[PDB]
């Protein structure tokens, strides 16, 4: 076990799985404190602290300044700054943060222990998925130090990528960002497959697809998605690449090209993508729902019957995000109706949820709290969506912070509180030392009340017209972006109570000696073996009866 | 303890071959849909 | 001067209603909001209700129920047929504003990065509009003492900085205009919040877009694409006008000053 | 597994992953650093490395599967997997395709979109499907037929000077899909930059020769493999994928050519 050997050529999913959640977890604060960065400039109206004067220093000496208010009269507005930071925040998120700990961390070391597999099929492949996860992070972070657009450094075009702002753009910080995606998408279809095979494959005797755990379907379906979305994904950006460095012209009107067609091909890969992110997360859910209220999870066909729905609907939704791109009335129609059908599926999950609570005792445990907000606040993200989802109104709201509020509900108040569940639910089981209840309990109301901030009011602004992506606005929004900007340093405080949280347990914490130190009704295969798990879970299959 | 190979198979090739069938379910599906709407609305 | 479309400080509704898409719009979010502020309230009603009537020590022992066919049936259905409502109302609206129009006038907006290009082909007038602060009238799109001054020569005032252009889209309130809008480098997105409008400006592409006001006054939009780093700094400023004015307007723009 | 139950593979350690990975990194950075002026030594670094891992890896699949461990189980754990691999191979082209028909149904032409321009581009000349385009599709339906020819001999009659009489023939053929393509761009009527129906004609078969070579090395290994004796009809895991796969570049082709050549000209 030289620490090279364990952690540098891996083949084992549960140590895999423990490497994706830290990493992830990294690059979450990195990002995360982007996002610090982008509130305390967005707090108070006109620029105050992304000025152009901070680029004669070299970047070490910029940099700290930059955390320190100037006056407007000595501020000179550098847009770039701003378009950077709310890049690397959209790329490092949606690729580098939150797939990885939900798909890569807890489903890479639970999936195949609920099933009752002794590892994964694909061994060797798994440990190569996590090391293209680490290059592409490292090319998309390199991206900010690169030439890029206007003589400054880093990419400033949108997580989305569309040309022609990004075919046209100076640098190569943008062709670091395109194979970091590549890279992701790389790392995502391999191990897409082999959950795929794993799950068919190794079940133990007896376990028949209806007799799989919820969050093992959950991520079977999520990876079905990733294994047809991400490759249409490759070729729309191998599309800019071209047209980038071989003067092909995909997305350029002077040789025929077309904008537009780009965002068909991107958004038929970047709807797949939000089900990817939350799939997972309603899998946990159902767990985390079943063990602490005591109760069988309701209604198990239909749970797993409308995962599958969302998951094909999916695909065929994607220009809902062009409403005003240039669409056809019918086109419209077609995508507007379309769209609303995926309510029935997730209500009959957000109904179950409620029902399993229905008629059993419930222990307000950790765990259980995030469970709770989460059916509470991705209901919020939802309806937003409908509103959304109709073209008429999506007018006014398109690319103005009503979105950004969606988005946020049902991914920061959504898929995050999942990740977070999980963790204080599954923290023992994989370290043998378990969390302080009191700690527990604190970050989650500090992060439900910040991040209430945070973005409820964004709802407001998106109302009264504020644009998405400016770095300054008019005098009369400056009230609600006080409010939103206090509420997100009052949620990046959290994060980092959550991390001594975390730091202290598996420093302090309660050695764990039982092997399930929650209750009888937490049933699945993981339960049934020590806390911390042998290093070959299942030499001997998991005997029919055992569970 | 080896006795390589002499496992019972027989779950994972009803399994098999029920993929089999799926996808191809799948794909036939969808080629006379996109030539559906080909019809229809190109 | 009249300034009606415009942010309001502390505001959580929206812009004044100033045509019957916007009037539309306004009232088609307020419906949906309400059927989905029931919806809301009614799932946290029970998840409440739910955790306080059910939690371990007034029930301490648990039921082992997981189906109940008709509510399950109830539950599908009644989301369904909420939907189809909301869509009798919203394919109607949807149609009124895509379905465009026979014009009373007729502009082509162009964006260009970091202004508007506007055109009346019907007049021959051309001229190009850009905020206040542009580097194209001295400034660095910051307010500053020559910036205020400058906006109050204008007309305007110290607070509506970033929504003030140099050069303002005239129009004939009671008619109908129909903006043709193209992009001309990257792309770009044209929209008035009070007119309940807004449309992408995409290279190689010409979209269109209706809109008709019942009153007058002076109304501002703002890009809404990133289309580089003056995203920000691109307002839009229309100005809805008198009909025997609006004439006068048509030459007075004819000798190259382009402004009213 | 000191006392197991059950037949799947369980592996050692292994340093391949990383380094491949590395590899990689270095490989596209310097990719990066080639397109704009500077120099190609970092790229091929990369490839080189790369190259170097996937040799090494597959050697030990081999390996592996020699010490006995690909089981009955573990034979159809790999089946499937590849069969996955073929599935994203075939999404990937769909984009491909999609720009293609798109481009070819609705033409961006000055009053687009409320009119379209004119497919194909005005002044392109398409080639001439019946001269060169029906070569290569006879090319490819040949060496398709020999390859599934030494497939059914090894394991329907345990022939095996014909099961690599099958696959040199198909190999050769493979290649010379290539040189005739290669021919193709040598004589090509329009040109790669500045215009969609270069981009979409070119990145679109372009993609496809890269697989066609793919193939055709594949099959090369399995000759070898052949060669020193490592196919039975009941172990012959590498030849069923290789032909799967040869069999997916010809339906990838085929439709190129009914889509491409012969629908659009
Ligand atoms: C799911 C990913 C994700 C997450 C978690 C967040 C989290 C946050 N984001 Fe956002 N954000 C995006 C994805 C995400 N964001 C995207 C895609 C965009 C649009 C990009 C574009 O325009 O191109 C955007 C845009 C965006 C904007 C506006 C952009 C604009 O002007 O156009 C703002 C505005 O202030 C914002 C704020 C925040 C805040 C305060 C947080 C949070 O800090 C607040 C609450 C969450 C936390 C406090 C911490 C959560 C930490 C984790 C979940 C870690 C996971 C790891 C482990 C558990 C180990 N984000
Ligand atoms: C986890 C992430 C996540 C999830 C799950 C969703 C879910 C949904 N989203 Fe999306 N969405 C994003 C992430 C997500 N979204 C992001 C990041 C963007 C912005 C991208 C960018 O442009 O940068 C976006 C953008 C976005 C847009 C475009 C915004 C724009 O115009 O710019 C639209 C419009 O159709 C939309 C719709 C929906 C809908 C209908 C759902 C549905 O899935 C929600 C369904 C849930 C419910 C409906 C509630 C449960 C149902 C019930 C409780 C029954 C009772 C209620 C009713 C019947 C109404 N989303
Ligand atoms: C968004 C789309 C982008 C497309 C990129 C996606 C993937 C590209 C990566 C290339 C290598 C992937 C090939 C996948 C083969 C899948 C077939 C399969 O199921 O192989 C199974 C075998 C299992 O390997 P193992 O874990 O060792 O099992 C031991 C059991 N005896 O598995 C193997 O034989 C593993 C062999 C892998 C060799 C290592 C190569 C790493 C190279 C990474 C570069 C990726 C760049 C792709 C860019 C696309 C270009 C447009
Ligand atoms: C109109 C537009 C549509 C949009 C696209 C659609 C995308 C869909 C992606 C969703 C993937 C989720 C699919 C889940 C399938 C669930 C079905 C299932 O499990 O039925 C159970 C059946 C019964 O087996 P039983 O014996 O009872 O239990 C197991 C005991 N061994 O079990 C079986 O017989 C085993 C079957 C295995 C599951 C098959 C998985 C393949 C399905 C994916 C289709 C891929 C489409 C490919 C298209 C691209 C092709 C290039
Ligand atoms: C070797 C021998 C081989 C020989 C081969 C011979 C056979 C040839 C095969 C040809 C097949 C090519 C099919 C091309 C499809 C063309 C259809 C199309 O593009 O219609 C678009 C349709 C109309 O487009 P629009 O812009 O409205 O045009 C209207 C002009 N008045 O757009 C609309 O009406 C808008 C409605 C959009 C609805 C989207 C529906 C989803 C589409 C399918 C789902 C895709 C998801 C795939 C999932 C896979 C994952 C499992
Ligand atoms: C210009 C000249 C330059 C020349 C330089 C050439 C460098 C050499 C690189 C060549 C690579 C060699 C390929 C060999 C792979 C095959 C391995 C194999 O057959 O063993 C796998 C196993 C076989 O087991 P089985 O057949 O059952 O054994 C029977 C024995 N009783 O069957 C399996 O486990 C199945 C595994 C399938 C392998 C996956 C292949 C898919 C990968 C396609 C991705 C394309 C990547 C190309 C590289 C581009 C760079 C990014
Ligand atoms: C419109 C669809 C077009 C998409 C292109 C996909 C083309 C597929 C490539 C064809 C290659 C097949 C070559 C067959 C020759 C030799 C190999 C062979 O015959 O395997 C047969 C296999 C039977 O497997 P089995 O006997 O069950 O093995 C153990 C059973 N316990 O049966 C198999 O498992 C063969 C597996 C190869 C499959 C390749 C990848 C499949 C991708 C999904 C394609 C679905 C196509 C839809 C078909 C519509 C039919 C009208
Ligand atoms: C591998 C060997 C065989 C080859 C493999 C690949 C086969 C793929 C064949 C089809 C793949 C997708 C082709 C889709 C054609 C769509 C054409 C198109 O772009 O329609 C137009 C519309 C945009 O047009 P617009 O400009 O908005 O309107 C102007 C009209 N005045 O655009 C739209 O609204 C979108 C139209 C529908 C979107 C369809 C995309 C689905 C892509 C996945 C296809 C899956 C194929 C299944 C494979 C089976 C194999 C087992
Ligand atoms: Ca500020
Ligand atoms: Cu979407
Ligand atoms: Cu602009
Ligand atoms: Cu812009
Ligand atoms: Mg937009």
């Amino acid at each position: 076990r030289g620490f090279f050997t364990r952690w540098f050529m891996s083949t084992n999913h549960k140590d895999i799985g423990v490497l994706y959640l830290f990493t992830g977890g990294l690059v979450g604060l990195i990002s995360v404190a982007f996002t610090v960065y982008m509130r305390m400039e967005l707090m108070a109206p006109g620029v105050q602290f992304m000025c152009a004067e901070h680029l004669e220093s070299g970047l070490v000496k910029g940099f700290f300044q930059s955390l320190w208010p100037s006056a407007v009269e000595n501020c000179t507005p550098n847009g770039h700054l701003w378009n950077v930071m709310i890049t690397g925040h959209g790329i490092l998120m949606m690729f580098f943060v939150v797939i990885p700990a939900l798909f890569g961390g807890f489903g890479n070391y639970f999936m195949p222990l609920h099933i009752g597999a002794p590892d994964m099929a694909f061994p060797r492949m798994n440990n190569l998925s996590y090391w293209l996860y680490v290059a592409g992070t490292s090319l998309a972070v390199a991206s900010l130090f690169a030439p890029g657009g206007n003589g400054q450094l880093g990419s400033g075009i949108g997580w989305v990528l569309y040309p022609p702002l990004s075919t046209s753009e100076s640098g190569y910080s943008t062709d670091l960002a395109i194979f970091a995606v590549h890279l992701s998408g790389a790392s995502s279809i391999l191990g897409a497959i082999n959950m795929i095979t794993t799950f068919l494959n190794m079940r133990a005797p007896g376990m028949t697809m209806h007799k799989v755990p919820l969050f093992a379907w959950s991520i079977f379906v999520t990876a079905w998605l990733i294994l047809l979305a991400l490759p249409v994904l490759a070729g729309a950006i191998t599309m800019l690449l071209t047209d980038r460095n071989f003067g092909t012209t995909f997305f350029q009107p002077s040789g025929g090209g077309d904008p537009v067609l780009y965002q068909h091909i991107l958004w038929f890969f970047g709807h797949p993508e939000v089900y990817i992110i939350v799939l997972p997360a309603f899998g946990i859910v159902s767990h985390v729902i079943a063990t602490f209220a005591k109760k069988p999870i309701f209604g198990y066909l239909p749970m797993v019957y409308a995962m599958v729905a969302i998951g094909v609907l999916g695909f065929v939704v994607w220009a809902h995000h062009m409403y005003t791109a240039g669409l056809s009335l019918t086109q419209q129609s077609y995508f507007m109706m379309a769209t609303m059908v995926i309510a029935v599926p997730t209500g009959i999950k957000i109904f179950s949820w409620i029902a399993t609570m229905w008629g059993g005792s419930i222990e307000l445990k950790t765990p259980m709290l995030w469970a709770l907000g989460f059916l509470f606040l991705f209901t919020v993200g939802g309806v937003t969506g409908i509103v959304l989802s109709q073209a008429s109104v999506d007018r006014y709201y398109h690319d103005t912070y009503y979105v950004v509020a969606h988005f946020h509900y049902v991914m920061s108040l959504g898929a995050v509180f999942g990740i977070f569940a999980g963790i204080y639910f599954w923290i023992g089981k994989m370290s043998g030392r378990q969390y302080p209840e009191w700690a527990g309990k604190l970050h989650f109301w500090m992060m439900f009340v910040g991040a209430n901030l945070t973005f409820f009011p964004q709802h407001f602004l998106g109302r009264q017209g504020m644009p998405r992506r400016y770095i300054d606005y008019p005098e009369a929004f400056a009230t609600w972006n006080f409010v939103s900007s206090l509420g997100a340093f009052l949620s990046f405080a959290s994060f980092l109570f959550f991390l001594g949280v975390i730091f202290y347990t598996l420093t302090r914490g309660a050695r764990v000696t039982a092997n399930n130190y929650w209750n009888e009704h937490a049933d699945t295969l993981e339960w049934t073996l020590t806390s911390p798990p042998p290093e070959h879970t299942f030499e001997q299959l998991p005997k029919r009866e055992d569970w | 303890g080896h006795v390589a190979g002499s496992m019972d198979i027989t779950q994972q090739e009803k399994t098999f071959a029920g993929f089999v069938r799926m996808v191809t379910w799948a794909a036939v599906v969808i080629v006379a849909a996109l030539i559906f709407l080909a019809l229809a609305n190109a | 001067l009249e300034i009606i479309g415009r942010p309001q400080p502390g505001g959580t509704g929206f812009q004044p209603s100033a045509s019957p898409v916007a009037t539309q719009i306004h009232w088609l979010d307020g419906f949906i909001l309400v059927i989905i502020a029931a919806i809301t309230i009614f799932v946290t009603l029970l998840i409440l209700y739910a955790v306080w009537r059910f939690h371990e020590k007034r029930n301490k022992v648990p039921a082992r129920f997981t189906h109940n066919s008709p509510l399950e049936i109830a539950w599908t259905i009644v989301p369904i047929v909420i939907l189809v409502a909301i869509g009798a109302f919203s394919l109607p609206v949807l149609f009124n504003q895509q379905e465009i129009p026979e014009a009373d006038v007729t502009v082509k907006v162009t964006g260009y990065q970091w202004y508007w290009g506007y055109e009346y082909p019907d007049e021959e007038i051309s001229f190009e509009s850009y905020m206040i602060g542009s580097p194209a009238t001295g400034g660095d799109n910051r307010m500053s003492p020559e910036v205020e001054q400058q906006l109050i020569e204008a007309g305007y005032s110290r607070d509506e900085f970033l929504l003030a252009t140099d050069t303002a889209m005239v129009v004939p309130v009671n008619k109908t205009v129909v903006v043709q809008v193209t992009g001309a480098d990257v792309i770009h997105s044209w929209t008035v919040p009070a007119f309940g409008v807004k449309q992408d400006a995409v290279p190689g592409r010409l979209a269109q877009l209706w809109f008709r006001a019942e009153r007058e006054g002076i109304f501002f939009g703002q890009c809404s694409e990133l289309c580089g780093i003056s995203h920000a700094y691109m307002p839009i400023t229309v100005k809805v006008v008198s009909e025997e004015a609006y004439a006068a307007w048509l030459e007075q723009a004819r000798g190259g000053t382009y402004e009213l | 597994a000191h006392a197991k139950n059950h037949d799947y593979h369980i592996l050692p350690p292994s340093i391949w992953p990383f380094m491949a990975s590395v590899g990689a990194f270095v490989m596209l950075f310097g990719a990066v650093l080639w397109m704009h002026g500077s120099g190609p030594w970092m790229g091929l670094i990369g490839l080189v490395v790369v190259l170097y891992t996937m040799f090494g890896w597959w050697s030990d699949v081999v390996t592996e599967s020699l010490e006995g461990d690909h089981t009955p189980v573990v034979r159809l754990g790999l089946r499937w997997g590849f069969i996955l691999f073929i599935m994203s191979e075939v999404m990937f082209f769909s984009a491909w395709f999609w720009s293609f028909f798109k481009h070819a149904l609705y033409p961006m032409g000055p009053e687009s979109p409320i009119i379209d321009g004119i497919f194909p581009p005005e002044g392109i000349i398409t080639f001439d499907p019946w001269h060169l385009p029906l070569i290569n599709t006879l090319i490819l339906l040949c060496s398709g037929c020999a390859a599934t020819w030494a497939h059914h001999a090894l394991v329907h009659e345990n022939n095996r000077r014909d099961v690599a009489w099958g696959l040199a023939l198909a190999i050769a053929l493979g290649a010379l899909f290539t040189v005739f393509q290669a021919y193709e761009y040598s004589h090509a009527a329009f040109g790669f930059a500045g215009n969609i129906y270069g981009a979409n004609f070119f990145m679109a078969t372009g993609f496809h020769g890269f697989h066609v070579i793919v193939g055709t090395i594949f099959l090369l290994v399995c000759l070898i493999r052949v060669q020193r004796g490592h196919f039975t009809p009941e172990k012959h895991v590498g030849f069923e994928a290789a032909i799967w796969y040869w069999h997916f570049v010809d339906v990838v082709w085929l439709f190129l050519f009914a889509s491409i050549y012969i629908w659009g000209q």
